């Protein structure tokens, strides 16, 4: 029954003294009538005697000092399996799509432990995007994690958009939507998309949605992982979209001060990596199930060397870098080449054909961005004739990789390409050798193949 | 027009004079909780008149 | 006239008929002590986070920390008067301001009181200050545009009726002539206008305040200030209080556009608070939650789809769908856009327009940089004929400027490069724009239809605005019923583009610049 | 103020003079240990930085009143933790659970006049209603209320006034 | 011009207003006071003990 | 003016009876956990680096030796431990 | 009736009876050995202890010294019977001259003007000096700041603004010094006595001689006889002789007065202390104040918040640079950054606005240059881009000027330049009518005929 009572509300951070013999266990929930709505509390930290500190999963506004607060003994339970799909949830896993109750057959605890290392399994099945830059550059794998990094206004989003739409589609199988800090209108937008192409019934969407109390944040991951791991333990191959893990982290960073931790480096929470960890150890294929993941990551300013992003890198498989230099030239989809990689870009998977070809670009491309200082002073008169062939075939190499996408077309305005693998390892071949030196720069621009390159530069 | 506004000032002036007492009995009877023929009515026009 | 008021003094005598003498019941606790606007409260046992505490005289304090045995709260308004072992009563009650139509035209404080002078506020009631957004399942897609009258942002830098746009740059860069020309050009559009002013000067506002009224835009605005005397909690509160006025318009079917300025002092007044209510200082020394502050105060401007509006009414309207259009003002130092505010505030909106320095001494006004602003909505906002035009524009414009840096010590230049350097600078000349001299739809369209179909291409470069201003002139004596259909359809076919085509043919031929 | 870290002993003096039944003894011995720390010289010791035990035997010394082995060792823990300023706030908060404990109410009655006793006779009865506990009353004469009454009770307030009420009603510009 | 004169309209009302009430309440606290009655003492709290 | 380890049942303890010092400084209880430290009451004997065995065959480090208690490190998982233990 | 509890620095705790307890801003008095000191209150901390702060060294202050509560404000003489004597911040004569012959004494804590009060004005006011109303103009009313580095000419500008403006103005001036140099006040008083000026100027000084507690008030009470100045009727002159003072006197006593520090360790109230003093210097529809102030920047740092704070509260606002005052180009002013509220083609109109933007426009290209002249040299770039490096260099020389202030340094003349001399003379610059001299010519010549005749003889 009803045996805590309130004895502090700060913020977002709340707490509950109980009695000395029935004191809460960490990460369990707690409830509470806040007037009309009840509201539920998290349990983070045991301190003194009988006393818990907890994150509310909603708003603070309108608790009192001295309210009667029932103990829960388990932690958030969230609905998982079949029920779940076409269906949009709140962190707690409540329908928040207006449909009606979930009718779920079993429930999950959101904190759970990651699988043992003899769990794993190293099956890299590669998988082709459709995308020129990504399956050259930095090829994925079934079963493998990406992360697409950028700061704000780069493309992370559309770049989600154009993979759920190519591979979520073909996949034959259930996905995860996990909208982590995420804006409400998107979120909208995302599943009318999904509905009218009627493939929402594959997917189930829960969303944290920004304006939402720092607590829900920082939870609906775990949600998300939840129902992904439900799925794969079912022995299924699911794939995992998320729509911001940065924002999962700062969510962590507004409450770790109030929680009394002290802070270090850039105002980062203490436990940034060991929360970063125990997150991202469970997104991983086991021998009974594989899961698929592509992550968008925030990088404050494009400072990449931010802790947030910087620690993420070391969890992925696949890192495509999303650069504003390259943004500012409005030459979508923006991946920067000499960053970007992925852990299968090596003869054993991709065959030598592939890996001489993806080796081939990036020495060009680093050449030129060498002979491009020279030339912004001294003029490329002032090169080597050699230099300046060089200069011309990496500047159209660096056109030939961008493409347009058929989700993109509102702002394009123009018909969206796909490509096979083959027909783009021909192409950057076509333009290294002689085969296309004559054609300009424009030529290239947001076309397609290499095949019609040609016909852009005929009506250039 | 602020002449003619600052010529119907002063005429609402003493006219209110007079509404103004029904006022402070109006308030005092509620507040009160009860009506009352109080006797000292020299309190209130000694008030009425000189602070207006 | 003034008779009237001794009719109301007969009103005066209905509030003794309205009050009420029954004692209620109330929790009491007493100031313990004060400072800075601060003060704490032992007592309260009852006081709610966020309720609104009374004090001697009208004056009130939110509560804000509940700790144990103590009570924070921060005064609204002049706090030196307040002492120690002053009687507190805490009410039942959440902060609400007045809301309703009345206020158009009105100038109002963050408490809602007029300051305009122009007598008692008309309006429909009062509405909660703080409030949660509609959810996901209420939205509908933004698909409208709302018209700035600027030749680069509604080109480039499109609008929608629903969308947050970030205004950000250094000071004396333009941002608030934006905003508010923004507002003057919604004068006949239909759209209510909200504008909040922030920690302003009141003099300044004061100005702002009267061009609104030298153009007809003043009837349409409502204008609610925090001055920079006032208390760092009038400010902090000032943007939702405007959020609030904003909300009535979306839940009804109607537009509203609120202009938040300077949300940066928003959180400076926010870090006062905290840091005198000692709570931990986060990064730049602001508290950790200031995201929360912006982001809960953003999301609230939304477009509803119909069933919302109708479940608000309970039917009394249908088939309508509300929005409210949100600009906020953000300033940055140096152009450093890594600051914690602005990488705040830059994450949560739907785009930002960057203005800055070099381009507004360099005479190019608005200064609005073409490759780091972007809209996310873009051409779902636009009508067609603009959609059709300005897409090529803002990326082709972006390529010049890289294409010029490296053309800057190339003597030979080829003719694809050449014509592109050629109408890049042509198009650079083309969007400047005067302040407070908005354009319609077919005064933006045709001069896009110009340059994109080469009539500007000949013409030498500082003729480009002479060129630009005789167009105008030309087509508006000539060919306005071609202009009429324009701006009511915004539509485009190939009798569209020929009759645009004859009138930049004849004009070419038959005109002067 | 004491208060928040006089809380944590006030409680376990109650209860532990619960449990061995000597309330009433423990109420009278800690009006003495808080006295004791109100005298001048005492109190400058209790300022100085005097180590611990030297102090609180200094101090014991001066309570010979104190049972020895609870009260006198009361002392000691509060000694080790620099607490012995907080006694004044470790009483009153002992006496405050005492009368929740034993279900009464002090409540206070403010009019303009000496009220009627057969009116307190009604009030004591309605506040036994409107709070389950014995009320005990100790009402007030007071000037500034032209008339009428006030019932104060805890941090709840019955405002019966005709101050309070014109004021209230000043309100309505 | 005419527009500002029926705003000015407004605020001269509303002054007239803030006048009268708080001289009508100064009026009332002596009113009152001179005015207390020991049966209407007992009264207010036979009303109040009752409701509470 | 804050509590350091000041709580009721402890302060009780030592009221009637000062002198715990009687109980052995082979062990202690745990009146603390957050984020992977615990804080313990007792273990007088407890020593710079030194293992305490805690249920579950699970271990800490011993690594503050502060005036009223020790503050260490679990070496697994923590989330189930509670004050009390 | 009190008694004092602590003594830290310049700040000083005292405890009164709980009864007693003074309201916030109340004047408190303690005998300091041989003299008195005032007290003003601050906070109320709890149990009847207020925490204030001294107005005079807290030096030699004990413990336990008895404290009597004053039941009003610092409240300081007003009106004409202050017109030619300097007064301490208390308001005290300063001067040897005997007692102010007041009749009132008004509260230095007062609320700034409502909304309904203000007035608008457009009405340009001419100064002798080229760059600052051709580039930043300012009107009758009007607030104007001088921001600039220590030592960049920040008191010889508003020197010449004080002879330029506030002798063929008729109506009363207030200046008030607020923590600077003491030699500079004593040399500012008798060159006012010299000239007879002084019967129709108030002077205010707290200088940096002065405790904290004088520094931080004084501003006040030279606002507050403007204010009584203005509130008769008058169009005033306010002259301010470092506003950044304020702001660090604040700064030096909030840690001792408890509170948290912020950003770069300024105390968290920075923008409300700015606002509710700058929110005062206003013209209102009774009477105009006019208003000089300069502007301190620490470090040259312009992004630091006491700067950055400032800008908004003002309507011009001039920019000095410390790389052009090493070039010896005087006044240093840096006209990419200085700009003005007036500078509109309505109230200026086209002619003014028109040649404004095209120095500001020849200007900003001269800086897109510079970097490729560093390193390759001039002779690299185009026949053009040579034309605009040569009139840029002139547009620079041509905005110096000699100041009659100024003289002792320079020897030369000084110059006072009509606006339209100095519209025709950089319009003709820009057109090139100017091309064939050299830059030496338009260096420090008042006028364009001047650049002619000492072209003549290089
Ligand atoms: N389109 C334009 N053309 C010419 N001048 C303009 C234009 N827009 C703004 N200005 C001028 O720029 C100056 C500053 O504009 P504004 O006050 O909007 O800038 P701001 O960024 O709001 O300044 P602050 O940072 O002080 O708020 C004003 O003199 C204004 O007249
Ligand atoms: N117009 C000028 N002509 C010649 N010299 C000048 C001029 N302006 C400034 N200087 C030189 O710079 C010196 C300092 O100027 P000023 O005292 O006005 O600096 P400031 O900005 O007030 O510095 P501080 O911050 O130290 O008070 C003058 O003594 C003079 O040597
Ligand atoms: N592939 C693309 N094609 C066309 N426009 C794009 C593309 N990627 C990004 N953009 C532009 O950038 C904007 C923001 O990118 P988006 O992915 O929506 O933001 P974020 O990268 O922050 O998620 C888009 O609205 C569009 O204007
Ligand atoms: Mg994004
Ligand atoms: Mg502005
Ligand atoms: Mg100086």
């Amino acid at each position: 029954m009803a045996t805590g009572k309130i004895v502090q509300v700060i913020g977002a951070v709340v707490d509950v003294e109980f009695p000395q013999d029935a004191v809460p266990r960490v990460y369990d929930a707690l409830e509470v009538q806040n007037g009309n709505e009840r509201l539920v509390l998290e349990v983070q930290q045991q301190l003194g005697g009988g006393i818990v500190r907890t994150i509310a999963m909603g708003s603070s506004d309108g608790l009192r000092r001295g309210l009667d607060v029932k103990d829960l003994e388990h932690p958030i339970e969230v609905p998982v399996g079949k029920a779940t799909l076409g269906r949009i949830m709140n962190v707690l896993g409540e329908p928040v799509d207006m449909k009606g109750e979930i009718g779920e057959e079993e429930r999950w605890a959101i904190h759970r432990a990651a699988p043992s290392y003899e769990e794993l399994s190293n099956s890299q099945e590669l998988l082709e995007t459709g995308i020129k830059v990504i399956d050259l550059m930095a090829p994925f794998a079934k079963g493998g994690k990406v992360g697409l990094f950028g700061g704000a206004g780069v493309g992370k989003t559309v770049n989600m958009m154009e993979l759920i739409r190519n591979i979520a589609i073909e996949h034959s199988g259930y996905s995860v939507f996990a909208g982590v800090g995420e804006r409400t209108r998107e979120g909208n937008d995302f599943y009318h998309e999904m509905t009218d192409s009627n493939v929402i019934d594959k997917v189930s969407l829960v969303y944290g949605q920004m304006n939402e109390p720092p607590g829900n944040r920082l939870r609906v991951a775990l949600t998300g992982l939840t129902m992904a791991e439900k799925f794969r333990d079912e022995g299924r191959d699911v794939l995992l979209f998320v729509d911001n893990i940065y924002r999962y982290t700062l969510a962590g960073t507004e409450v770790s001060a109030l929680l009394g931790r002290m802070p270090s480096a850039v105002g980062y929470q203490p436990t940034l990596a060991e929360e970063m960890g125990v997150l991202q150890e469970r997104i991983t294929s086991t021998k009974t199930g594989s899961i698929t993941s592509v992550q968008a990551v925030y990088v404050p300013a494009d400072d990449l060397t931010d802790p947030s992003p910087a620690t993420t890198f070391a969890h992925l498989d696949a890192t495509v870098v999303l650069s504003r230099q390259i943004a500012s030239l409005g030459i979508y989809p923006a991946v920067d080449p000499l960053d970007s990689t992925s852990r299968q870009l090596d003869p054993l998977v991709v065959g030598q054909e592939h890996y001489d070809t993806a080796r081939g670009v990036q020495s060009i491309l680093q050449r030129y961005q060498e002979l491009k200082d020279i030339i912004a002073i001294l003029g490329m008169d002032e090169l080597s004739e050699e230099d300046k062939l060089v200069v011309a075939r990496a500047r159209k190499i660096q056109r030939f990789l961008s493409q347009p996408f058929f989700v993109a077309e509102v702002f394009t305005g123009s018909p969206g390409k796909y490509v096979s693998l083959k027909d783009t390892i021909r192409g950057f071949k076509g333009i290294m050798e002689g085969e296309y030196d004559h054609l300009p720069e424009q030529a290239f621009y947001m076309v397609g193949s290499i095949e019609e390159a040609v016909e852009k530069a005929k009506k250039l | 027009a602020q002449a003619e506004i600052e010529a119907e000032r002063k005429r609402a002036r003493e006219e209110l004079r007079k509404q103004v007492a029904i006022l402070a009995v109006a308030g005092a009877e509620k507040i009160i909780e009860r009506s009352v023929d109080e006797a000292a009515n020299s309190d209130i026009v000694d008030k009425l008149v000189a602070e207006l | 006239m003034q008779l009237n008021s001794t009719e109301i003094s007969e009103l005066i005598k209905q509030r003794i008929a309205q009050f009420n003498v029954v004692s209620e019941a109330h929790n009491e606790g007493t100031i313990v002590s004060v400072s800075d606007g601060v003060i704490r409260i032992h007592g309260l046992a009852d006081a709610m986070q966020g309720e609104m505490i009374s004090l001697p005289g009208n004056r009130y304090a939110i509560a804000l920390n509940l700790e144990r045995d103590s009570v924070g709260a921060v005064v609204m308004g002049p706090y030196a008067d307040l002492a120690e072992g002053m009687k507190v009563k805490a009410t039942g009650r959440i902060l609400e301001v007045p809301v309703g139509r009345g206020l158009l035209g009105r100038v109002v404080n963050t408490l809602g009181a007029p300051i305009d002078g122009k007598g008692p506020l008309d309006h429909d009631g009062f509405s909660a200050v703080e409030a949660i957004a509609p959810g996901v399942i209420e939205r509908q897609s933004v698909d409208q545009p709302v018209q700035t009258g600027y030749k680069a942002v509604d080109s480039m830098i499109p609008i929608g009726r629903g969308q947050r746009e970030l205004i950000i740059g250094d000071r004396q860069t333009g941002k608030t002539a934006l905003a508010i020309d923004a507002i003057i050009n919604q004068r006949d559009s239909g759209i209510k206008a909200i504008y909040v002013a922030i920690g302003q000067k009141a003099s300044t506002i004061s100005n702002v305040v009267r061009k609104l009224e030298e153009h007809g835009a003043l009837a349409n605005t409502i204008v609610v200030v925090a001055t920079a005397s006032e208390s760092a909690a009038l400010q902090y509160l000032a943007p939702y209080a405007g959020a609030a006025m904003g909300e009535y318009f979306r839940d009804r079917g109607e537009d509203a556009l609120i202009i938040y300025d300077d949300l940066s002092k928003q959180a400076v007044a926010y870090r006062q608070i905290s840091l005198l209510l000692r709570r931990p200082p986060g990064r730049e020394a602001f508290p950790g939650d200031v995201f929360y502050l912006h982001s809960r105060l953003l999301e609230r401007a939304a477009r509803v789809n119909a069933e919302y509006v109708e479940a608000f009414t309970k039917g009394e309207v249908k088939g309508k769908t509300g929005s409210l259009t949100a600009l906020p003002i953000i300033e940055t130092q140096a152009g450093d856009v890594s600051a914690f505010v602005p990488t705040n505030v830059i994450s949560i909106t739907d785009g930002q327009i960057f203005l800055e320095t070099n381009l507004f001494n360099a005479g190019i006004r608005p200064a609005v940089n073409p490759g780091i602003s972007v809209s996310r909505v873009g051409g779902a906002a636009q009508t067609k004929i603009m959609k059709k035009l300005s897409g090529g524009i803002r990326t082709a414009l972006a390529q010049y400027r890289e294409l010029a840096a490296f053309s800057q010590f190339a003597s030979d230049l080829d003719d694809a490069t050449r014509k592109q350097l050629d109408h890049g600078q042509k198009v650079t000349e083309l969007l400047k724009q005067k302040q407070y001299a908005p354009m319609s739809v077919a005064q933006q369209s045709l001069v896009l239809f110009a340059a994109e179909r080469g009539y500007l291409a000949d013409v030498e470069l500082s003729k480009i605005g002479s060129f630009e201003a005789a167009l105008l002139a030309y087509v508006d004596r000539d060919h306005a019923p071609l202009m009429q259909e324009i701006n009511q359809t915004g539509g485009y076919n190939d009798e569209i583009e020929g009759k645009l085509k004859g009138i930049l043919d004849s004009f070419k031929a038959t005109q002067s610049w | 103020e004491f208060i928040t870290v006089a809380r944590p002993y006030a409680k376990a003096a109650f209860d532990f003079a619960v449990e061995h039944q000597s309330v009433e003894r423990w109420q009278d011995m800690l009006a003495f240990a808080a006295e004791v720390t109100k005298n001048e010289q005492m109190a400058e010791l209790l300022s100085g930085a005097l180590a611990p035990e030297t102090l609180a035997e200094s101090f014991i010394a001066v309570a010979g009143e104190q049972l020895d082995e609870n009260g006198q060792n009361l002392i000691r823990v509060m000694a080790e933790n620099g607490r012995l300023n907080a006694l004044p706030d470790v009483l009153e908060q002992f006496i405050h659970l005492r009368a929740v404990s034993e279900a009464t109410a002090e409540v206070d009655v403010i009019s303009a006049a000496a009220l009627s006793e057969q009116q307190l006779a009604k009030i004591s009865a309605a506040m036994e209603k409107r709070l389950s506990r014995k009320v005990k009353l100790n009402a007030k004469i007071d000037k500034s209320v032209m008339a009428g009454v006030i019932i104060r009770a805890g941090d709840m307030v019955i405002d019966g006034s005709v101050r309070g009420r014109l004021e209230r009603l000043a309100d309505v510009l």
